């Protein structure tokens, strides 16, 4: 699946 | 009641969890519609709608068996109908008959699928998926497959109810709550843009027994207060907050919770920078001229040139931004496929992959793929591969400086720090007069329609893009067909549409890479299989069509739930996706006490896989 880098700056 | 706060950053542009293939859908679906498996702690894959299984002693033929206590329900918790073997022939048929954007999961493995998809066939009765009667699912693979039971852990493979589908007709699977049925650990109560994401538990779940957490909240951050996250933490409002040591208040924050700061390990996301090789959008640019956007589109085209950017990219550098200078090194990823995410003769994935690079030139002697570290940035080495790149892109007419947008949010104010270090890394390496790294800021409409969200590679509006991809199953080619020309779940954000195979793909390989990764998967032994997607993904390597950068994981935070509760799985939706199994406590957890757990934990998961591969042969017919 497509992961948004996004994402990492809360996880 | 016990309840579970923390923030998203995606609204998703869909709940169809047959037709999608962006985390932005699997992430909320997995927790509302079960498959045939799900993950347990130490992630085994156990049983979730289907209470046993069986493969035939040829490994083609899958037959599960539905526990009868399992039903749909509307969003307000209301009873639908029971789960049925019916729903998973419904749910396969949906996906092929709307070109699901995840049909590469399945369309080469079960029989007859891609007859049917193409057109060969018109007969859905031919295709692998039988409801033998009410409880009872068949699938007929092509080859076998060891990594098919991880596959039902994408939701492609979910079962759906084929009169709701009819009852709803175009309104299935849109951004609302009511547009699907929902099986799974919750219901979902709340789905407003850019406000919140709620779930509540199902009371009349079929595991409801293992669900500790009776509500879930999570809040729009959008990247504008990263001390918002601990600033809530700290007021009791989050059940858990990643903390950012580069930030203003770390100081003071490391001093109050020093006993209290855990740091994760690297996943199996891997996250790595592409060039839009074919790019038709410039609503975001720097660029003035034509001959300016031709002589970019020739450059990223040389592969003496993405390998320039490759070495001039300083990932330290990079993951300072948000880890701070300690933790820089962290979050590192140096592969598409993690280093140990398979091993071959007791070696792993990234020590094979690093002796194939020794048929790819000079720039790659002794390289170290380990997770946690920079192999790759290398000033001089960076400077020899752009003087021959320059050479042979100013024969062509090329303009010098080669101009690459990368598109940021105009709020991520942690990435607009990440972009700048790339920016402040390539050029101070080869020269602003060489390269020039143009940081475009975007509101968040234009951020999605632009990268994430875009429908076509036409959409594609950047130079440089920086994207992830999440395991699918447990196998390598879930990463590394992802590039591929035929069916690539990746192709659009490199600005290539799969099936097209135009002429800038061949400028790059990408058919060549196509055509090893066809020859790869007919590969049965896992060894070799392993060996030979090692030798691809090293190709990959030294084509730097990618250039990768980090994981997820590797990261501080301060956390309000017990440690190693939730489930847990390297591959699919139903791990750390999902809030079943997770608990919550009113004391924060220290550092100590997390690294006991981890200990017991690491030794709990040894022995459960061992047994759990023990257990394996009591399926076989």
């Amino acid at each position: 699946a497509i992961q948004s880098e996004k994402a990492r700056k809360h996880n | 009641s016990k309840t579970y706060n923390y923030v998203y950053s995606s609204d998703p542009s869909s709940l169809n969890y047959l037709a999608e293939n962006r985390a932005a859908t699997s992430d909320i679906v997995a927790n509302l519609v079960d498959g045939l498996l799900e993950n347990d702690q130490y992630g085994n894959i156990i049983p979730s709608l289907a209470e046993d299984w069986t493969v035939s002693q040829d490994g083609l033929t899958y037959t599960y068996k539905l526990r009868k206590d399992a039903k749909w329900f509307t969003s307000e918790g209301e009873e639908y109908a029971p789960v049925t073997a019916q729903d998973f022939v419904t749910g396969l048929q949906y996906a092929a008959d709307k070109k699901s954007e995840a049909l590469y999961l399945v369309q080469d493995s079960v029989a007859g699928l891609d007859d049917y998809i193409t057109g060969k066939t018109s007969d859905f009765s031919t295709v692998g998926v039988k409801a033998l009667d009410d409880q009872t699912v068949q699938y007929t693979l092509v080859k076998p497959e060891l990594y098919w039971n991880s596959k039902t852990l994408a939701t492609i493979l979910f079962p759906v109810n084929a009169d709701f589908l009819k009852s709803k007709g175009d309104d299935f699977g849109k951004a609302d709550p009511s547009s699907i049925l929902y099986n799974g650990p919750f219901l979902m109560k709340a789905l407003v843009s850019k406000s919140a994401i709620e779930y509540k538990k199902n009371p009349n779940y079929w595991d409801a027994k293992n669900v500790f957490v009776d509500d879930v909240k999570l809040t729009y951050y959008d990247g504008s207060d990263q001390e918002s996250l601990e600033r809530n933490f700290t007021a009791g409002a989050y059940t858990t907050a990643r903390l950012f040591p580069n930030s203003s208040s770390y100081e003071g924050i490391k001093e109050k919770y020093k006993n209290n700061i855990i740091y994760s390990m690297q996943n199996s996301t891997s996250y790595f920078f592409n060039f839009n090789l074919d790019r038709k959008s410039y609503n975001y640019t720097s660029k003035t001229s034509d001959i300016e956007k031709k002589s970019t589109q020739e450059a990223v085209l040389n592969k003496n040139f993405r390998q320039a950017i490759n070495f001039a990219f300083d990932r330290t550098s990079y993951g300072a931004q948000s880890e701070g200078k300690e933790g820089a090194t962290k979050i590192l990823r140096n592969l598409v496929v993690p280093p140990n995410f398979v091993s071959i003769k007791g070696k792993d994935f990234g020590e094979v992959v690093a002796s194939k690079m020794v048929n790819y030139g000079k720039e790659w002697q002794g390289i170290n793929f380990a997770d946690g570290q920079d192999p790759y940035y290398n000033p001089e080495k960076a400077k020899a591969k752009f003087a021959e790149a320059k050479k042979e892109l100013e024969a062509k007419g090329v303009q010098f400086p080669i101009h690459l947008d990368k598109t940021v949010e105009v709020t991520d104010k942690v990435g607009i720090q990440g972009v700048s270090s790339i920016k402040q890394s390539i050029e101070s390496v080869l020269g602003s007069d060489n390269v020039v790294i143009d940081i475009q800021q975007l509101t968040s409409d234009e951020f999605d329609s632009s990268g994430y969200f875009a429908q076509t590679a036409a959409q594609k509006d950047y130079d440089l893009y920086h994207g992830g991809w999440g395991p699918d199953y447990q196998d390598p080619s879930t990463y590394l067909d992802i590039f591929n020309t035929n069916s690539g779940g990746f192709l659009q954000n490199l600005g290539l549409e799969p099936g097209e195979a135009n002429d800038k793909a061949k400028a790059v390989g990408l058919d060549v890479y196509t055509q090893m990764l066809e020859e790869a998967n007919k590969e049965q032994d896992p060894a070799k299989r392993y060996e030979k997607y090692a030798d691809i993904q090293a190709w990959l390597i030294d084509s730097s069509l990618v250039l990768p950068s980090v994981s997820r994981g590797g990261t501080p935070s301060l956390r309000r739930t017990v440690p190693f509760a939730a489930a847990y799985g390297l591959t699919g939706t139903k791990g750390v996706e999902s809030y079943k199994y997770l608990k919550v406590q009113d004391k924060i957890v220290t550092t100590d006490e997390y690294a006991k757990a981890r200990e017991k934990w690491l030794k709990e998961k040894e022995e459960s896989n061992k047994k759990a591969q023990e257990e394996l042969a009591k399926h076989v017919k």
